[PDB]
């Protein structure tokens, strides 16, 4: 992907994460947990279902067309009919082939992008209280119990509360 | 400082391979197939109107061959024409066969209108052993076989039908080809015969065609069938010195022709679908199909590929 998160600095996905596309995994003094992130999940899903909807409905409402099957050759007029139908099928096959390749390259970049937005969002909440470890993980330089963790996950973490503690841990 | 928080994404054990611009095989968590490759083994009678020709193809249905009375008055979106249809009448050909079959199929109904043609002194309603109706000699019930009077008299014929109705008319008429000059003379007196049909805007003339021909249904004789479309305000004139297979009237044309024909053996069933292929109906939401190029109605687009997977999820990287 263009952003290098999925199959990049996140080395793999989590099979244990079964209730969202993206989420958080932590370790603090009282244990470990895995929780889904709803916003990032929903953003990815919305952009993909949108793709699907535009796609699945075409309108190809055709009735009287031309003959496409022949028992014996007749020459000029029949050649032209076969050539017209064969030309049409190749162009539509090309269109289908290109369409799916474009859509898939985009889908993969969107999902890598959303992973990156999620990581960047948490990086911004954490301010000077944490350091990027390089594998999609932050080392948090202050005590962070289950309520603290959940405040990071739900967007209410207030970096000022723990800054003095974290600054002192980071540089001495 | 020592607690750790990690941002991640889901994965499953075994994902689906897709193609991108770059790669022929990328594994993603989910995908959706965009090519329909399954069909129903039946044709759906709803919501499009299907009419089954059964033993008649559409040309025989129009001519009124034995076995085709069930098609009288019939209206269709799609005429279903069976590969195993069979001629039940006098051996015949249509010089522009596919063009007439197209016009009938497109038109979309068999709405026949009887007219009376006051043919002079010639004997009407000729029948044949090659066109049995319930073991009785008969003919195309939409055509009228004319022959000489009992006292040898096939005079020049000259009748006109004027169109002052609010719809175009389709007249189907024909020309009989004896296999000897002896046959010619005992049927139509004169030799050669000849038909010429005309409108304000056109003109046709057929010279009958005498010669030995292979036996079809026990006969060497033939009928060549033609047609004439007569718009409102125009007229049709029939001229004969012999050999005319005359019309009993005309078919109505719709102003707007929106129907078509599908040649298939597939049985009509009980399902619902608006997409019909010659391999049967399609019941799908997919945008493409590889089942048949022959497809009628509201169909996915036909393509050569057997499969095209659309990714509906991210790269799958398990563990
Ligand atoms: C007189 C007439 O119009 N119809 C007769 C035909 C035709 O004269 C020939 O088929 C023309 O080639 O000949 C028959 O033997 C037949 O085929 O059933 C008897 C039939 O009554
Ligand atoms: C019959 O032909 C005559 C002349 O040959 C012509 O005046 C007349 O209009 C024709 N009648 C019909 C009904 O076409
Ligand atoms: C359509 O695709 C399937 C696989 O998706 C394949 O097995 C089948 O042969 C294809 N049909 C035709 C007519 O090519």
């Amino acid at each position: 992907g263009l952003f290098g998160a999925i199959a990049g600095f996140i080395e793999n996905g989590w099979q244990g994460l079964i209730d969202g596309w993206y989420g958080f995994r932590h370790q603090n003094a009282e244990g470990t947990g895995t929780a889904a992130d709803l916003k990032s999940t929903q953003a990815a899903i919305d952009q993909i279902n949108g793709k699907l909807n535009r796609l699945i409905e075409k309108t190809n409402d055709k009735y009287h067309q031309i003959e496409k099957e022949f028992e014996q050759v007749e020459g000029r007029i029949q050649d032209l009919e076969k050539y017209v139908e064969d030309t049409k099928i190749d162009l539509w096959s090309y269109n289908a082939e290109l369409l799916v390749a474009l859509e898939n390259q985009h889908t993969i970049d969107v999902t890598d992008s959303e992973m990156n937005k999620l990581f960047e969002r948490v990086r911004r909440q954490l301010r000077e209280n944490a350091e990027d470890k390089g594998n999609g993980c932050f080392e948090i330089f202050h005590k962070c119990d289950n309520n603290c963790i959940e405040s990071i996950r739900n967007g209410t973490y207030d970096h000022d509360i723990y800054r003095d503690e974290a600054i002192n841990n980071r540089f001495q | 400082g020592n607690p750790v928080i990690c941002m991640g994404h889901h994965a499953v054990a075994n994902g689906t391979m897709v193609k991108t611009l770059a790669d022929d095989q990328v594994e993603v968590v989910t995908a959706q197939e965009l090519v329909e490759s399954q069909n129903l083994p039946e044709l759906c009678p709803s919501p499009l109107r299907l009419v089954d020709g059964q033993t008649c193809d559409i040309i025989n249905g129009a001519l009124g061959s034995p076995g085709c009375d069930h098609l009288n008055g019939a209206e269709w979106d799609v005429f279903i024409e069976r590969p195993n249809a069979v001629d039940t009448c006098y051996p015949f050909d249509v010089p522009e066969y596919q063009s007439l079959r197209s016009i009938l199929a497109n038109n979309g109904k068999f709405e026949f209108i009887a007219e009376e043609f006051q043919w002079n002194t010639v004997k009407q309603n000729g029948k044949s052993g090659a066109c049995k109706r319930a073991n009785v000699n008969d003919f195309f019930n939409r055509l009228n076989w004319l022959v000489k009077s009992d006292g040898n008299a096939y005079p020049l014929q000259n009748l006109t039908k004027i169109n002052n109705g609010d719809y175009a008319r389709l007249y189907i008429w024909g020309v009989h080809h004896p296999s000897t000059d002896t046959e010619q003379t005992n049927l139509y007196k004169n030799n050669p015969g000849g038909v010429t049909v005309s409108t304000k805007t056109s003109q046709t003339s057929v010279v009958p065609n005498i010669g030995s021909r292979p036996l079809v249904r026990g006969l060497s004789g033939r009928v060549s069938f033609y047609w004439t479309i007569v718009e409102p305000g125009d007229l049709i004139v029939f001229n004969t010195i012999g050999n005319l297979i005359a019309p009993r009237g005309h078919y109505k044309l719709n102003n707007q022709k929106k129907s078509t024909i599908l040649n298939t053996a597939i049985p009509i069933g009980s399902c619902v679908s608006k997409c019909h292929t010659d391999k049967g109906s399609l019941s799908t939401t997919k945008p493409f199909q590889n089942i048949s190029r022959i497809a009628v109605g509201d169909c996915p687009r036909y393509v050569k590929q057997g499969s095209l997977k659309l990714a509906t999820g991210m790269r799958n990287i398990p563990e």
